[PDB]
């Protein structure tokens, strides 16, 4: 990507694509 | 420093690819 603020489940979204089936390890829901 | 740089600022999927297992 370029310049984008990722936050909340949006993080696993960025990971979803880079890894996705690789099961990322972002944080949890607070 | 996982979503703080993306929530409190901007980040690139590059360093974000490190949060994957």
């Amino acid at each position: 990507f370029v310049n984008q603020h990722l936050c909340g489940s949006d993080l696993v979204e960025a990971l979803y694509l880079v890894c996705g089936e690789r099961g990322f390890f972002y944080t949890k829901p607070t | 420093g996982l979503l703080e740089q993306c929530c409190h600022s901007i980040c690139s999927l590059y360093q974000l690819e490190n949060y994957c297992n």
